[PDB]
């Protein structure tokens, strides 16, 4: 998270594709995003110190296979919002605040 | 390498007859936790003049010379038949344990009390990889506050040796993966009692202590039948008790002495919670002395007595003089089974041997009764005889 | 049933369905006690 | 019967013959868990 | 057996009610002997 004086690194686990065996509980990016930042939560705001990071309050840049992986799990979804994908183990997702806002 | 210092710190310290000791228990481990187990139950002379004794000694003057300041867990394996489960949970070949063995662990431990002694050695950390893993079942216990526990190295390892004074009380127990074998995890405490299992000048000197001011405030009436009891009556009281009185031949006079002795044991209960030993015949367990069963060297005989005993519920009608002095007197000299009661804190009951001119020496009282709940039975050889041990609790 | 596979004190169902801290022992998640502050984790019972 | 030669926790017959893990445990392998996306492993008993 | 959670030697009332050291042995708080010198403590139970 970048929110244009200081940056936000963090680590969620994730669970692994082809294996039975990994029982690691599979979150949103939404809730991945929540749970990594300590954010709060109104109703349907998702807030930062001071700052809003929902979805559409932010930009979410990805790298190839992330921006990939999300545009191929976006099809398959009504509410084609990213907040939704699954967090598939490997992506690399950046939330940008922007400057200027209204 | 902070502990391997501080365990080789603490063992170079210490007295040249304490590391002959330890280091004796180096390597013979085995039949010196035996002693420390069995070593309370002979003669004054017999444990004096015994060999092992001595080295016990300043080992376990060792264990007393370093206590914790706060509790401290502790883990170490154990085997079920040390808390009566007389069947195996799995084979150790096996890697899964069953529901129904499970259940059955817990249903056979659910709320008893497991009186423990001798030295034990113990680890700080959960077992992993290349520790040793004897048995299906391993006790995460919590040591309290001023706990001798000795560190030392058995020269590749560093283990912790104390000794166990105390009775555990297992409150839950879950299943357990390591290393691809199951395990059963059950967590302990520590519920202390009084205890002065050979030393009995420490025994009646607390008695005398406590119990001086007791038969100054009785009635006379009282006093009498409690001494005509003391003086030989008292076996014309069991026959009496036992001869089914109140419900066959209601006698007055004699209700009225029972009536007047037992309520001069509910006047000042016995303010902690004691270890109390008494030798008892095969007449109480439907036995004779005559009986094949009596020969309890007879691998059949000592389980067919656990099985008909351990887990019940015994009932004694008549009153239970009792000895706090493990050590073996020559008026029972020939009695087999030895039954150590758990007496609560403010239970009924008195030390009446507190005033001299009696024939029991350190004999304790309670109310007739009272139940014997059986938790543990467990064998010892006497010379060439085979004694068994009934580790039992009042059950009010 | 009782179950504690991986050995970290979090029962296998709790760990697998939601649960929470309360002095020191981890309890099943009851959704009332959200309002208190407390909250809801989950995580790998292997 | 399960017998250990190696003491590696998984017994002769499954590692001379197929075995899998399951929770933390070797079981003998059954074809029918293959579209489940276990794999089946051989390994020596010694 | 009273109740000290946090393994400290200071039961779990005395902590969040108030306590002394006597003998260094802790107990209840009176506010009693507040002037023959002993100070009252409180910290937390966990
Ligand atoms: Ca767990
Ligand atoms: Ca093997
Ligand atoms: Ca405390």
């Amino acid at each position: 998270l970048d929110t244009g004086s200081q940056t936000f690194e963090r680590r969620v686990a994730a669970k692994e594709q082809g294996n039975p065996e990994d029982k690691t509980p599979e979150i949103t990016i939404g809730e991945a995003i929540k749970k990594a930042f300590s954010a709060t939560k109104n109703g349907e705001l998702l807030y930062f110190n001071g700052i809003p990071i929902d979805e559409s309050c932010v930009e979410l840049i990805f790298d190839d296979n992330t921006s990939e992986i999300i545009k191929e799990q976006l099809k398959y979804l009504d509410d084609k919002k990213i907040y939704n994908v699954k967090l598939e183990r490997g992506m690399n997702i950046l939330i940008k605040v922007p400057s200027y806002f209204t | 390498q902070w502990e391997k210092k501080e365990a080789e710190r603490v063992e170079k310290n210490l007295d040249t007859l304490e590391k002959e000791a330890l280091e004796l228990y180096k390597k013979d481990s085995e039949q010196i936790s035996n002693y420390s187990q069995t070593r309370q139950y002979f003669y004054d002379y017999q444990i004096e003049s015994n060999p092992r004794e001595k080295e016990y000694k300043n080992l376990r003057n060792a264990i007393s010379k370093n206590k914790i300041d706060k509790p401290i867990n502790v883990y170490y394996f154990e085997s079920p038949e040390k808390f009566a489960f007389n069947k195996e949970i799995r084979t150790e070949n096996q890697n899964e344990i069953s529901l129904e063995k499970f259940n059955e662990l817990k249903e056979t431990i659910q709320d008893k009390l497991f009186k423990q002694d001798g030295f034990k050695d113990v680890s700080l950390y959960e077992p992993g990889n290349g520790d040793e893993k004897p048995t299906p079942l391993l006790i995460h216990l919590k040591l309290p506050k001023n706990t001798g526990m000795l560190p030392y190295i058995n020269s590749n390892d560093v283990k912790t040796l104390i000794e166990q004074d105390y009775s555990i009380k297992i409150d839950k127990i879950v299943r357990i993966v390591i290393e691809g074998k199951q395990y059963i995890k059950a967590e302990a405490s520590i519920v202390n009692s009084l205890d002065f299992k050979d030393d009995v000048s420490k025994g009646d000197l607390w008695g005398k202590e406590n119990y001086s001011d007791w038969s100054n405030k009785l009635t006379p009436n009282e006093l009498a039948d409690v001494n005509d009891y003391m003086r030989g009556g008292y076996t014309a009281i069991n026959n009496y008790l036992i001869s089914n009185g109140p419900l066959n031949n209601p006698n007055p006079e004699l209700d009225s002495k029972v009536n007047n002795i037992e309520n001069a044991l509910k006047l000042t209960p016995i303010p902690s919670n004691l270890i109390v030993y008494r030798r008892s015949g095969p007449q109480e367990f439907g036995l004779t002395l005559t009986s094949p069963e009596y020969d309890f060297n007879k691998i059949e005989n000592i389980d067919a007595f656990k099985e008909k005993w351990e887990g019940k519920v015994i009932t004694y009608p008549n009153f239970i003089s009792t000895s706090i002095g493990s050590v073996n007197m020559s008026a029972f000299a020939k009695r087999k089974i030895i039954l150590r009661i758990n007496i609560p804190k403010d239970s009924p009951g008195a030390y009446l041997s507190a005033i001299p001119g009696y024939a029991g020496e350190y004999e304790v009282l309670l109310n007739h009764g009272s139940k014997f709940k059986i938790n543990k039975v467990d064998s010892y050889k006497d010379g060439t005889v085979t004694k068994l041990i009934l580790d039992a609790t009042l059950i009010n | 049933e009782d179950l504690d596979t991986d050995n970290d004190n979090i029962p296998d169902a709790y760990e697998k369905n939601g649960y929470t801290i309360k002095d020191s022992i981890a309890v099943k998640w009851n959704d009332s006690f959200a309002e208190q502050g407390y909250k809801k984790y989950v995580s790998s019972y292997l």
